[PDB]
């Protein structure tokens, strides 16, 4: 809980920035995330916007409009529940917090990032690269901390980290109360026609901070882990690093201590669920279902082919015809 | 003692290398172990003389250092500079004829005048240099 | 984060008026039956001294530490000042009201005053016990009644209270002498101080810890801090040539087009109406915590490199990292000054140590150039002392202070060059940069002038005696913000407020009084710790607290380290008169608080010879010597620790006349018997059994007849043979007379905190300000 | 604790391309008590390494 | 019983260790970048103010060895081993600047658990020799000549 790579990425920035995270927060919402397919009405009439940003137009002419108080996320005002399914791995859950979270996180976020767009560590960052890079930086150690992400054991540190790490005093408090309602966090489980409601002590995605705080987390646990670094790095759901059977065991052993599920494996090659590096050759998974898609979007049945189209074309490009 | 010879090559290496014209670098090398002096003295009073007809005078040390700033050194930069010599010499005369007539059988010769007896004290030898005498 | 060691800061309040009620005693006297040698009573019962309050150990050791705490509960109650008026009380008894002090007091003298004692004398005296005033002097007589140790307590606090005077004068006084001085600003109060007013004098010395030698980890915490309490001051700037107006010129003057760039990266400049004010603020602060800066630049963006040399010209180097001076100059050097002043040839190889701007002095010839190099070279800070009192301020050269014949002839340099040539254009991109300094000049004069006072006058506020170390956070700063600063400014004049200032002021006080404060504080303790041989109360513990009460600092988060050495700076350090005359006060009498008291005792002998007992009044006759004449001795509390080397087991095996010494568990036995059974000679077995001992319960007599049923044998005729008595001083009588004491102090005080406040401090009209040089700072239009 | 006025102190990333080669430190809760005993039994057992 | 020492020097009178800190106190100068000399000199008086309590170290060690030691009948004459026993620089400095006003020892009841070892073994070793010889030698007077 490493975890100074916050402080890192927000030490030097009275940037104006964080002083107005509001306005910018505001201003994002068109790249936000999602909640819950609320009422509205406009004028004479009524809608059923699912929208984040529509919500800050009926509250802000509704005197509703309260960012500075970001709605608990507990067993009073638990989380909905979206989803994210893949082929061959267990289903995963992402939460759907209020807009009063993402507002408080699009200003610190965007600077983290900036921070990591200029730092190797993370390969999917930084500057203009393309998977090509990360190819060619593989002088071999490759994880796949995917279940980490969501190990109950996780979210304590995780949070404390940040928190601790933690105009722009209002702003960087404002950050911090999200994580202190997220340590103890309700979610909105359904179970059959009827709507359960359980608790949750794993973390899980929704915030604007899951992509870049997760990296942050994932790029603390190998450094943690880690008988001459040469290259370490991150990537979503896996983290490498360049430096056998003797070493695998102690890797293995130490990601176990930390009560940690993870495919902690030691080699010439490597495999992450983005590219894998088989014989010093670049190659890329070729498996986007062209007949049955995952969720039912609102595009159109033109667009839906041109979608189909572009599928085809990145399954040729990549192996599959 | 040694520590008096400096106090001198210092002067003359000085009354002689700083005159109205000379560009600094003939001097930096120079300029720096003076200002050393200045410090290690200023505070510190003295006792010259008392026997014979020896004028007894005391002799009080508060000056400034050196302007560092100047390129090629100024008219008015020697005279601020000479003003300040010159007590040290009307000074070191005073203090090398006090020492120049003392004399003791046992123990004839270390230093012997208040004025020396204080001088091979240990916080003043950050002084000596060349020793070509 | 930013304003997460400023409100940490701010809300420092050291300033807390410690003041008392309670005057401190610690032995009430009590009744007590009288023991008439034989062992009667005879009744009436006199009066003697216990203490409120037997807490002591089973230990010397333990006993020790106990004390120890006294010390602190003393310090956090340590009376400030003092004052009677708020302790008055009445007295029952007198020729009249009596008005005396404190209610044990009062309590006593009406107790003692019904069962019958002494009679008349006392009676008498407690009557004719009066209080009075000699008003004229300010003074107050008040009776009193203690114990020669109390008197020996409460008195000293009477001849040392911490608070001076109070007068218009004083005020005026401690508002800087170089402030007050200052022409530019003006005082001025709304009332006239009584001559019933004192103050507090926050004291302020210097760092008697030299934290910067060594401990660079923490004056790199405290320069960022003193830093950022900086700029929370530095004058936010005014209007200044609306930024699209100035960058469009400045497009235009160079003349640009079509994929034909030059000084095209010049302008991701502009933003100043955030660039020149931070630029401002950021370079102030450094000077004044002193804090060592970076430098974020490109090689392409020339300008800012011009720019560049209005700075260098400025800061005397030594306050720049050495990494980044080094670059700077190079670059100039390499790019900037040879490859338009046909001196190329040798594009200048370097390879680090020595001093690459330097070695250009040594270098080529051309006299306004080479004024340049040496007045910037060998230019440095003017270490100054007394500033009226011990400021310790590093000041910037006289002459550059506005007298900035620098910037007129740093420009005449740049207009004298701008002549020969080699690479035919980039000339052009070159020199028409350079112009736009020139034209500027008349204005660049003034930035100077800007800084030159405001770091000059802030200064003096400062009571942190700053120095000249390397930082280690370093702050940065970009060429970018320095350039805009640079060519955006003029026909302005700002100035600190006036409200500002001193809140400035204000700050590092508290903060100094606190350092020093808690040093004594520490100090105090670590001494004391050791004149009580407490080889057990690992010192990680003092220090820890110490810093805590310094705000900023994450104790936890530093390491144990550095922390020792700490304690090694301090145990060389004295104490403050206060402090230390309290712990001599304490020790002195130690013994005597210890061996009276009950629940204890001293140490016991064990003469295998019959033997007498003292008579005392206050117990019939029992087993006690307050001497131990002769005999050997054996520290327990060296023993519990040696492990016992079966010394102690073999003399008590052979039975050989022996003592023991240290904290001790008594035990009163009456009905006779045990005595003649001479019971006492036990206990000491267990031992044998036990290598340690406290299960040692030790014995002890009362004996009088009168109490113990057992009378039979005091008839016949008798004396105590007793196997082992006990060391135990006797809590001396009470003479009541004489064991009164007088007080004196003052009437109706008048404390007060903070102070300045008592001033409309108000502002010349900027436009005409000065100096120390008297001159109109910013004439050019 | 100690690591981290280490970082203060050290001057972690200044240039150099090599970082994170020395802060394998780590794990030394456990490292001192192994380079310890290691130390020990190294001489006493008369062995060489 | 041959159990190579070593100075009362490094014992407990330490100093070695305050020379070897005094020596380190006037080791910073130029020559190369800065980058280097800055990171250097700074990490070497994280050598220093621990110094205070890297003395201790020493203290510790010298007694532990010097005590332990005792307790061995297996006479220990130095040799070339044929293996090593690899150890991180890693592990050393943290013990070093790591270490406080601790202070361990050999439990009673440990130390001579560790005598009655070495013991047994030794007596078995010695008797398994008498055991051994005896035979041989009855071997040869016995013409058994074979095993």
């Amino acid at each position: 809980t490493l975890i100074d790579e916050v402080v890192k990425m927000l030490e030097e920035p009275d940037d104006h920035l964080l002083r107005d995270s509001e306005l910018a927060g505001l201003l994002s919402m068109s790249s936000a995330s999602n909640g819950e397919s609320r009422q509205l009405k406009f004028g004479r009439k009524t809608i059923f916007s699912t929208k984040k940003n529509m919500h800050v137009m009926d509250d802000m002419a509704n005197e509703r409009y309260t960012p500075g108080i970001i709605p608990p996320v507990n067993v009073d005002k638990p989380i909905p529940l979206g989803r994210r399914d893949v082929p061959g791995r267990r289903t995963r859950i992402i939460f759907i917090l209020p807009y009063e979270y993402f507002i408080a996180q699009h200003a610190v976020v965007e600077k983290m990032l900036i921070y990591a767009k200029h730092t190797r560590e993370y390969a999917e960052f930084y500057s203009q690269s393309n998977q090509l890079l990360s190819y060619g930086d593989v002088f071999v150690l490759y994880t796949d901390v995917s279940q980490w992400d969501s190990s109950q054991h996780n979210t304590q540190p995780f949070r404390k980290g940040i928190i601790m790490g933690l105009k722009v005093l209002q702003t960087l408090n404002l950050y911090k109360q999200t994580q202190i309602n997220l340590m103890d966090s309700y979610v909105q489980i359904p179970d059959g026609n009827v709507i359960k409601k359980i608790q949750y002590g794993a973390v899980a995605s929704g915030e604007k901070q899951t992509k870049a705080a997760n990296s942050i987390a994932n790029l603390a646990l190998i450094k943690t882990v880690l008988h001459a670094t040469k290259i370490i790095r991150v990537d979503g759901d896996d983290n490498y690093a360049v430096l056998i059977q003797d070493v695998s065991n102690d890797v293995r052993e130490t990601y176990a201590r930390m009560n940690a599920k993870v495919k902690a494996l030691v080699s010439v090659g490597i495999e992450i669920a983005k590219r894998y590096i088989a014989g010093g050759k670049i190659f890329f998974r070729a498996g986007i279902n062209l007949l049955n898609n995952e969720k039912r979007g609102q595009s159109t049945q033109w667009d839906q082919a041109a979608i189909l189209y572009s599928n085809y074309i990145v399954n040729r490009l990549r192996g599959f015809e | 003692m040694d520590v008096l010879y400096s106090l001198s090559k210092t002067l003359k290496d000085a009354r002689d290398k700083i005159v109205e014209g000379t560009l600094y670098s003939n001097v930096s090398d120079l300029i720096q172990q003076f200002n050393q002096m200045i410090i290690t003295m200023n505070g510190n009073e003295f006792q010259t003389g008392g026997i014979g007809n020896l004028p007894i005078r005391n002799w009080n040390f508060d000056f400034g250092l050196l302007g560092t700033t100047l390129l090629n050194l100024d008219a008015n930069y020697v005279e601020t500079a000479r003003n300040t010599i010159d007590y040290f010499v009307d000074f070191v005369d005073n203090v090398c004829m006090d020492e120049m007539v003392r004399e003791s059988q046992r123990n004839g010769i270390a230093p012997q005048s208040d004025s020396l007896r204080k001088l091979s004290g240990l916080k003043f030898k950050r002084i000596n240099f060349d020793n070509s005498s | 984060p930013k304003e997460s060691i400023l409100k940490k800061l701010e809300d420092i309040k050291p300033e807390q008026a410690k003041k008392q009620t309670k005057l401190f005693r610690i032995f009430e006297p009590r009744q007590l039956p009288i023991y008439r040698a034989n062992g009667e009573k005879e009744l009436r019962n006199r009066w003697y001294w216990k203490l409120k309050k037997d807490t002591l150990p089973d230990g010397d050791y333990d006993v020790r530490e106990y004390f120890l705490n006294l010390y602190d509960q003393v310090l956090t109650e340590m009376p400030d000042y003092l004052l009677l008026k708020d302790m008055a009380v009445e007295n029952k008894n007198s020729r009249d009201a009596g008005k005396v002090v404190d209610s044990e007091t009062a309590s006593i003298c009406d107790a003692i005053f019904q069962d019958e004692e002494t009679e008349g004398a006392v009676r008498r005296f407690i009557a004719e016990m009066r209080q009075r005033v000699q008003a004229d002097r300010n003074v107050v007589n008040y009776p009193s009644i203690l114990h020669p140790i109390d008197y020996a307590f409460n008195e000293y606090f009477l001849q040392h209270q911490l608070v001076e005077p109070l007068n218009n004068d004083i005020i005026f006084n401690y508002i800087p002498e170089r402030i007050r001085n200052d022409v530019n600003y003006i005082l001025n109060m709304d009332r006239n101080l009584p001559s019933t007013a004192r103050y507090i004098r926050p004291n302020l010395l210097q760092d008697r810890l030299n934290l910067h030698d060594n401990f660079e980890s923490l004056w790199d915490t405290i320069t960022t801090s003193n830093y950022i309490l900086a700029r929370s001051v530095v004058p936010d700037l005014k209007e200044l040539v609306s930024t699209e107006a100035q960058i469009q010129k400045m497009s235009q003057d160079l003349q640009l087009e079509a994929l034909t760039i030059q000084s095209e990266t010049q302008f991701l400049t502009g933003i100043n109406s955030q660039a020149a004010n931070d630029c401002f603020k950021t370079l102030i602060a450094a000077m004044l915590s002193q804090r060592t800066m970076s430098l974020d630049f490109v090689t392409t963006n020339y300008m800012s490199l011009i720019s560049g040399m209005w700075l260098l010209t400025v800061v005397p180097n030594d306050m720049f990292i050495r990494e980044s001076l080094v670059a700077c100059q190079l670059a100039i050097v390499n790019t900037i000054i040879y490859p338009a002043f046909g001196m190329q040839r040798m594009h200048y190889r370097n390879g680090d140590p020595q001093t690459p701007f330097q070695i250009a002095e040594q270098q080529i010839q051309n006299f306004q150039v080479a004024n340049w190099l040496h007045f910037v070279n060998n230019n440095q800070f003017r270490q100054v002392v007394i500033d009226g009192v011990l400021n310790q301020v590093l000041n910037d050269n006289i002459r550059n202070g506005h007298v900035i014949n620098q910037l007129m002839e740093a420009l005449m340099q740049l207009s004298r060059q701008q002549f020969p040539t080699m690479p035919v254009d980039y000339k052009r991109s070159i020199q028409r940069g350079i112009l736009l300094l020139s034209n500027r000049l008349g204005q660049l004069v003034d930035l100077t002038r800007l800084l030159a006072y405001n770091y000059e006058t802030l200064m003096a506020c400062v009571t942190m005696n700053m120095q000249h170390v390397q930082t280690l956070t370093t702050e940065k700063l970009q060429l970018t913000s320095v350039t805009s600063l640079c060519m955006l400014i003029g026909n302005a004049t700002v100035i600190p407020s006036p409200q500002t200032l001193f809140h400035y002021y204000n700050v590092n006080v508290n903060f100094h009084s606190n350092y020093n404060e808690r040093i004594n504080d520490a100090v105090a303790i670590i001494t004391a710790a050791n004149r009580l041989n407490l080889y057990q109360k690992k010192m990680k513990a003092i220090v820890e607290d110490f810093l805590k009460r310094l705000h900023i600092f994450d104790v936890a988060r530093v390491p144990d380290d550095q922390m020792y050495r700490l304690r090694d700076r301090l145990r060389l350090l004295p104490v403050e008169v206060r402090r230390l005359d309290i712990f001599n006060l304490i020790l002195m009498n130690m013994d005597q608080i210890e061996r009276a008291s009950d629940k204890i005792a001293q140490g016991v002998i064990i003469a295998y010879r019959d033997m007498q007992l003292e008579r005392d009044e206050m117990y019939g006759y029992v087993n006690i010597a307050r001497n131990l004449d002769g005999f050997q001795q054996i520290n327990l509390e060296e023993l519990m620790r040696t492990g016992d080397y079966a010394q102690i087991t073999n003399m008590l095996l052979n039975n050989q006349p022996v003592a023991l010494v240290g904290a001790l568990p008594f035990v009163t036995d009456s009905s006779v018997i045990s005595l003649i059974a001479k019971l006492d000679a036990t206990v000491f077995a267990q031992i044998v059994k036990l290598r340690k001992v406290d299960t040692l319960k030790p014995i002890l007599y009362k004996i009088n007849s009168d109490s113990n049923d057992f009378y039979l044998v005091a008839n016949y005729d008798w004396v105590p043979t007793s196997t082992t008595k006990v060391y135990k001083q006797v809590p001396q009588q009470f003479d009541f007379r004489n064991s009164m004491h007088m007080l004196t102090s003052n009437l109706t005080f008048t404390v007060y905190s903070d102070l300045l406040a008592f001033v409309s401090a108000d502002t010349v009209e900027p436009i005409n300000a000065v100096a120390f040089d008297n001159m109109r700072i910013m004439n050019e239009l």
